[PDB]
């Protein structure tokens, strides 16, 4: 029966781990929760709900705003910084505040009057806000936040990625981006960027999101990986790059993972043939950040030094966004001497070569919602949620055809979220639906005391130690002795 | 809702 943490009146929507500590902060429907790492309730905080309207702005009373009604607050972005927990919700325009870690009930900072600046996260729980967070070229702390189009009240002006500061000169001013800070974007409500995801490595930022072809009769969305230097506030830096899944079949991307050869990091995502209503199938497909790198140093190099061709002449590097800006002939030293750009090199640049990729494995029916990858023994394990709240577990090593070796219902008919994480030891999974959050075992071979049931619940990781009598792991059957692995059929107790 | 909806966890969940 696994560790499970079910709270009543309210539904989830982020999940935030500390990789210092281990604690967990789940936001909620009018609440934030501090758990440990066994989800232990170490606090609870109120969010909500609150008087509010997407018409009105922050701080909002009764006098300036008598169109406010009670209004339920949906956390929108929930993240671990250095010294402090960043939280958004969706009331009062996205406005952000900080909290202190280990004891949640603390505030930390909260402008008093916020500004235009300052409102951060979208306004609407069905618009998703992705963030990370990263130390900046001043020491300071900054958040990277993608936020995808809003229509109703105002707010629709707020830039799709910013750059703000967490801990500015003025903690008044806590939220804000300069006026270079973001991606300068027109036509939002037409592009209607759709983010997925947010998360770094080495020097870059990288965000996964849907938006419009402009240049498609069709309009169709497309997924799109882009890279950003993590520290200089600026979008000098910025390339986006097209995301092919099996060409594009596999269109609309909804969740990924990143996980470890030095630099050896991969991007599992997963992409879904069909759109949700107003049948289909679902792909994992892996995207190695070293490809994701090349193809965005090429990009670069293209549009600096090439006017944005390849050396063989083919056109690689454009501008994106309708930005009056080209690509150009520049020295070659401009390449090691301004990796990151400047306030004149060419941008927004943007790849017309897409990164490909032939699905890991293809699921008819199945609508995967959330991905977290591991290693066993150097070979590749994929926990994948589907959006009937089912979790799956993958084989993609040698001997796999990448269908599921578990399948397991969390909960019926709720989505898993993309906010699945492992724990610091990869032993343990957080798995979270809409209205509960689950600790799973990755493993649980020691449940089985004789070979046969050992070998019988085929499991990748499990396997029948011989001179220790134990079912066991590879790495614990040592005092290398003979191990019977579960995941070889024709192989059986002796 | 809307027709902007791309994710099954979002339809699933508020849709
Ligand atoms: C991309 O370029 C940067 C410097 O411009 C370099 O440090 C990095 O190793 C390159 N990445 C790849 C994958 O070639």
């Amino acid at each position: 029966p696994p560790t499970a943490f079910t709270p009543n009146g309210t539904y989830l929507q982020h999940l935030a781990r500390d990789p210092t500590s281990g604690t967990l902060y789940l936001g909620a429907t009018n609440f934030l929760f501090q758990l440990s790492p066994g989800l232990q309730l170490e606090a609870t905080v109120s969010t909500g709900p609150v008087l509010d309207s997407r018409d009105c702005l922050p701080p909002v009373m009764p006098d300036e705003c008598p169109q406010a009604q009670p209004t339920n607050n949906p956390n929108q972005l929930l993240l671990v910084s250095p010294g402090a927990l960043v939280v958004c919700g969706s009331v009062h325009q996205g406005v952000c505040e900080q909290r202190r870690l280990g004891q949640l009930e603390q505030l930390l900072l909260r402008p008093e009057r916020p500004g235009d600046t300052q409102y951060v996260a979208a306004n609407d729980p069905a618009v998703s806000t992705v963030g990370l967070v990263a130390q900046g070229l001043a020491g300071e702390p900054l958040l990277f936040v993608g936020r995808g189009y809003t229509s109703r009240g105002v707010g629709g002006g707020i830039p799709p990625i910013t750059t703000r500061a967490l801990w500015p000169p003025d903690p008044q001013a806590a939220f804000s981006y300069e006026e270079t800070a973001k991606l300068a974007v027109g036509r939002l409500s037409e592009y209607s960027h759709h983010f997925v995801s947010a998360f770094a490595r080495g020097a870059s930022a990288y965000f996964l999101f849907l938006r419009r072809d402009l240049q498609a009769q069709s309009r169709a969305f497309r997924a799109y990986v882009s890279r950003v230097c993590l520290r200089d506030q600026h979008y000098y830096s910025y390339v986006e790059l097209p995301l092919a899944c099996e060409g594009g079949r596999y269109g609309l991307i909804q969740a990924a993972a990143v996980a470890t050869v030095a630099h050896g990091e991969v991007l599992f995502a997963a992409f879904s043939s069909a759109a949700p209503p107003t049948s289909g199938a679902s792909a994992l497909c892996a995207f190695p950040l070293d490809e994701v790198d090349r193809l965005a140093n090429r990009t670069r190099d293209a549009c600096y030094t090439r006017e944005g061709r390849a050396e063989d002449g083919t056109e690689v590097a454009y501008i994106e966004y309708d930005v009056n800006s080209d690509c150009a002939q520049l020295p070659v030293d401009t390449l090691d001497a301004y990796p990151c750009g400047s306030d004149h090199t060419p941008s927004p640049m943007a790849s017309r070569v897409p990164l490909e990729a032939t699905p890991i494995l293809e699921w008819p029916g199945i609508q995967l919602t959330a991905v977290a990858v591991t290693m066993e023994d150097g070979h590749t394990i994929a926990f994948l949620g589907d959006s009937q709240g089912q979790l799956h577990r993958v084989y993609l090593g040698p001997g796999s055809d990448g269908h599921p070796y578990s399948t397991q219902s969390i909960q019926q008919g709720s989505a898993v979220s993309r906010d699945l994480t492992f724990d610091g030891t990869f032993e343990h999974l957080y798995v979270m639906t809409q209205s509960t959050l689950l600790k799973v075992p990755v493993a649980s071979c020691a449940q089985h005391l004789d070979c046969a049931s050992c070998l019988a619940h085929r499991d990748p990781y499990c396997g029948w130690c011989v001179l220790l009598g134990r079912c066991s792991r590879r790495s614990e059957c040592s005092r290398p002795e003979q191990w019977l692995w579960s995941f070889q059929p024709e192989l059986g107790c002796l | 809702c809307n027709s902007n909806v791309l994710s099954w966890q979002t339809y699933s969940w508020y849709c």
